[PDB]
RNA sequence: CAACACGGGGAAACUCACUAGUUUAAGACAUUGGAUGGUGAUGCAUGGCCGUUUUUAGUUCGUGAAUGAUUUGUCUGGUUAAUUCCGAUAACGAACGAGAUCUUAACCUGCUAAUUAGCGGCGAGUACACUGUACUUGCUGCUUCUUAGAGGAACAUUGUGUGUCUAACACAAGGAAGUUUAAGGCAACAACAGGUCUGUGAUGUCCUUAGAUGAACUAGGCUGCACGCGUGCUACACUGAUAUAUAUAACGAGUAAAAUAUGCUUGCAUACUUUUCCUCCGCCGAAAGGCGUAGGUAAUCUUUAUCAAUAUAUAUCGUGAUGGGGAUAGAUUAUUGCAAUUAUUAAUCUUGAACGAGGAAUGCCUAGUAAGCAUGAUUCAUCAGAUUGUGCUAACUACGUC
């Protein structure tokens, strides 16, 4: 092994370690194909 | 005493219970005061494929913070506090008065 | 254009009184014949901000700058540097790409900053941010407001 | 075209037609009858 | 410690985890509280930190992997279902169906909503994935039941 | 240079016995779990090994191992 | 003492302040006179000329401004003088001045009584602006 | 605009039972058909109340 | 079309599946058999999800009636966004959809409230002016404005026409608003062999599974280039460029590596302490940028009673590819990172292409829209010409028809 730090590989959905479309906005950090499933029981309903 | 929820009936309840429990031992309060509300939005795009027409939805997590302080000894508010609870809101007690 | 009759009554000893550039151009002007500010040398090479490129092709620029920047100490109390250079922002055009947002060059300003303080005219406190003014300084703008509403009136 | 040299109602675009001079030009005879947009009223 | 923001999407993330946790194990109901057969259930989350529609498809689901047929345990679910005191109901079955070729069938009953905010208010829903021997059956149950009525009620004494 | 580590697996045995289930993710890469500074894998190879001989059960949702050691798993493990 | 009234376009509010006093009319820390555009500069001078000296000569005016661009803010100055200068002869000076007064208003406008009913509408995916969209393509 | 078949069978149902409460005024008449029914949005009261005075 | 700035897929490595190769065990069970994995094959095996059908009124049931598929109900007619209502009628009564519901934005409660919002009250100064005004530090009953709760307000209200003079429509007045007030969300029936197994320990079957199509590691490649077609950006100037000045915005968003000290042989080991996301502020730097620090779990600090740019005001050109235009290139010092060398990104100076307002064709749009002008967010170690929001500057033209 020789490991990175940053960039593409120091990431993954946390749910199913799929590197994208990954939301880090508010530091999810689960792609949201998987977190469209699970954002109700998160607590997200949507208005607009 | 800051109260922090997600639901806005479960705030409103704890109000209201609040304000029966300051009149309970009397206290002197100011009024509860509804800090400014924070929405978390997702602006999040429909199929997990990318499919058709681009079409966005936007989800809102929207949490309501209300704080409502007392003048009062240091050991009746923590009681106060104690007697108050129910599990689903976030509670906060900055009192330090006398 | 310079003057018009209007009905309501004014303050008359501010530069909230004041036309802003007739009022920056004279007090520069007084500064530099009484010569307490200096260009200085280097400061007649430089550029003023990226979103320019050039210069403010008049040779008095910088005494102009100075007494502007004393007018929005006038208006904003206790502000610094990052302020000056936010303030005196404009577009810049990314040659084919679409245009973003350009500071002025912050020497230039900080060298002003520095010499009106030098100078005595504002005072950096142990209080707040930045820099606000001095005394003398507001009273004389007070004064030079006095001589233009006076000319402007009569 | 030919209209700019240096050497022989108010409005700048006139005085340019009239003299066949650049504005610029123009302006400084304005200038000189004296003695952005303007008002030559 | 963090923001609000960020521990309210924590706390939500964790709910999700934890639900579909219990989503594997499973069978007698649909929840028994939170803990701040089961014994060793707590034990195992308190290391890791350190009637309703999901009962009634899960059970549908079994008797599709017991080889029961599928008709007649749509069927019998369904009238549970009504019986036990639902206003209505929907439960559609995707996929293979005893063929190569798929198909869907829906098995609709009683005064099930579709339209607007009072049909998320008041319909419960369910979605089961069957592995069965020639691949794969989707089922979706959908519940509706008051908790007070619907919107469309005159109420005129 | 180094080999298969013997000592990780009997220490490893023991915190399995002691507590009787296990709960630690999938991944191998990472070697530091709060009662346990010995590399993932190791203890890994040796859930699945347990696992097939029928001692311990799985759970699993999404990396989520949730191991349990079986009753006929306590006796034969113990010493 | 005090009257207090408003005015609301777009984002733009402009809050009056309508004192006791003797002429003076000011926007936050600025005289009016600082106004700046020409055209804007009328658009605020318009009540001046509806209420004439007299009837301002006894009340001061200061104007607290927050939000918008200047045609917008302009206009909600203008809107807050005017519900301003009402508010004053409602309150201290006779109904039926008010009343005349307002007259002479609605004739030359219903914009200085009356807010503007215009506000944004949300941009939409597929598209620049609101309803405008993409290019299709064949 | 017009009014839907639940909008005219609640109105229909109203002045049967209850001509003796009901005004020709419209305040009045949302008044009163709150009082005699449960109805739970404010716009279809509005419009049965309307009806009704229709 | 509804593929084609679409795969949230803004690729230096990592990424990656490709190309050149280098490695590795991370082979359960009794190294031999044996199994276990696969951003491999199969979306015409399938699940799920999403698109279309289709943003429009259509679907179905109970019983009755009409060799049968089938039909009535679900309609002559009026009316409507409307299987919407009235009305009519071998049907009468339903149920789903739509409407209602729900989210904003719109206007009003000497009702509800005052913190991390204001106002006044009132001390202290510096200026100005008189029978008060402007500005900062210091202390401290009101709630109109800031915030955020509850509640009101349109029902066609009134009037006049039109309409079976029924359901209803039209105009004017009143009114903050008069089309369901404007904008969203939710989106039936029944399909499509539309897309997606490269989102998923959803998944059948098939290939392969240790000179591995696994894991991992080093390069090169994804931006290649005689060339063709989509979508966008920037221009072609004077109502403009250039330089100063004056004004200002809403939605936001923000907390395990490294460094230093000690012991040892530039290197290692041990100890110990900050940075880490936003940077005010103060120094240094043309500039980029650097250094020193302070507040920030956030209505408090960045910073928002002011964080943009077009606006607008005064100056400089003066119709000439012109000082329009910024393609193209050279020389720099910076920035992120192990790595920038396919100009990564950044600025500095110079370099100064086509293009003189677009042929055949063709896109979007009716009121705060359209257009112009910005900017936050998303990806992000590194980067907006993209997408998605948000504002300011505020048009034209019917106002309808098949």
């Amino acid at each position: 092994v020789h490991p990175k730090k940053y960039g593409q590989g120091s990431r993954q959905c946390r749910v199913c370690s799929n590197k994208h479309a990954i939301i880090r906005k508010y530091n999810i950090n689960i792609c949201r194909q998987c977190f469209r499933e699970r954002a109700d029981i998160i607590g997200f309903k949507k208005y607009r | 005493i800051a109260l922090t929820s997600k639901n806005l009936r479960a705030i409103e309840k704890v109000c209201s219970d609040i304000m029966k429990g300051a009149k309970e031992k009397n206290l002197n309060v100011s009024g509860p005061v509804r800090l400014p509300v924070k929405t978390l939005r997702i602006t999040t795009r429909k199929s997990p494929c990318g499919e058709g027409t681009n079409t966005w939805d936007r989800f809102e997590l929207r949490i309501y913070k209300r704080l409502i302080d007392l003048y009062s000894q240091c050991e009746v508010v923590t009681q106060m506090t104690s007697i108050n609870i129910d599990p689903v809101v976030e509670v906060e007690v900055i009192i330090t008065d006398s | 254009r310079l003057l018009e009759p209007v009905p309501f009554v004014k303050t008359n000893n501010c530069i909230k009184d004041v036309d802003a550039d007739l009022f920056i151009r004279s007090y520069a002007t007084h500064l530099k014949l009484h010569n307490k500010i200096t260009y200085p040398k280097w400061c007649t090479f430089v550029k003023t901000g990226k979103g320019r490129k050039l210069a403010p092709l008049n040779e008095d620029w910088y005494f102009i700058r100075a007494s502007s920047i004393l007018r929005r100490l006038y208006l904003h109390p206790d502000i610094g540097v990052g302020f000056l250079r936010r303030q005196f922002s404009s577009k810049q055009r990314r040659g084919v790409a679409p245009n973003h947002t350009s500071l002025a060059s912050g020497k230039i300003l900080r060298s002003i900053l520095q010499q009106l303080e030098n100078l005595g005219y504002v005072e950096q406190n142990p209080k707040k941010k930045g820099r606000r003014l001095t005394t003398k300084g507001e009273n004389a703008i007070n004064n030079f407001a006095r001589y233009i509403n006076k000319k402007v009136y009569n | 075209k030919l209209n700019h040299a240096v050497f022989i109602v108010i409005t700048p675009s006139a005085i340019a037609e009239k003299y066949k001079v650049n504005l610029s030009v123009a302006r400084a005879v304005i200038n000189h009858l004296a003695d952005s947009q303007k008002l030559y009223t | 410690p963090i923001s609000k923001k960020r521990k309210f999407i924590n706390d939500g993330v964790f709910q999700a985890e934890l639900n579909e946790f219990l989503a594997r194990i499973l069978a007698e109901d649909g929840y028994s509280g939170v803990e701040v057969r089961i014994r060793e259930l707590t034990s195992l989350v308190q290391k890791r930190f350190f009637l309703c529609a999901m009962a009634q498809a899960e059970s549908l689901r079994y008797k599709l992997l017991k080889g029961l047929a599928v008709r007649r345990a749509c069927y019998g679910v369904l009238r549970h279902i009504m019986e036990s005191g639902a206003k209505g109901c929907e439960v559609i079955v995707s996929g293979k169906l005893r063929a190569q070729r798929a198909k869907s069938m829906k098995f609709r009953d009683g005064y099930l909503i579709s339209t607007g905010e009072p049909s998320k208010r008041f319909v419960n829903t369910a979605t089961r994935s069957a592995q069965l021997k020639q691949g794969v059956l989707g089922i979706k149950v959908k519940i509706m039941l008051p908790t007070s009525i619907l919107p469309d009620n005159i109420s005129v004494l | 240079y180094s080999y298969i580590p013997k000592q990780n697996k009997k220490l490893i045995y023991e915190y399995l016995f002691k507590e009787g289930v296990i709960v630690v993710e999938k991944d191998a890469k990472i070697p530091r779990h709060p009662h346990l500074n010995v590399p993932n894998l190791h203890i890994m190879m040796t859930l699945k090994s347990l696992k097939s001989r029928n001692y311990v059960e799985e759970k699993y949702n999404w990396k989520h191992q949730y191991f349990i050691l079986n009753n006929e798993g306590i006796e034969y493990l113990r010493e | 003492k005090r009257v207090q009234t408003f005015g609301k376009k777009k984002t733009a509010v402009a809050v009056a302040t309508v004192t006791n006093g003797k002429g003076l009319i000011k926007l936050n820390g600025k005289n009016l006179d600082l106004v700046e555009p020409y055209i804007l500069k009328t658009k605020v001078y318009e009540p001046l000329w509806l209420i004439g000296s007299g009837k301002l000569k006894n009340l001061d005016i200061r104007i607290r401004v927050k939000g918008g661009g200047q045609t917008s803010q302009i206009y909600a100055i203008r809107q807050a003088i005017g519900k301003g200068i009402i508010s004053y002869y409602q309150k201290y000076v006779d109904e039926s001045t008010k009343k005349e007064l307002k007259d002479v208003l609605l004739r030359y406008d219903r914009s200085l009584l009356v807010g503007d009913t215009r506000r944004c509408e949300p941009k939409k995916f597929g598209g620049k602006g609101a309803r405008a969209r993409y290019q299709k393509s064949y | 605009r017009v009014r839907t078949k639940t909008i005219k069978r609640a109105a229909r149902q109203i002045v049967e039972k209850y001509y003796a409460k009901l005004t020709l005024d419209f305040q009045i008449n949302k008044k009163i058909t709150e009082e005699v029914a449960i109805i739970p949005s404010k716009r279809m009261k509005n419009k049965v109340a309307g009806f009704v005075t229709h």
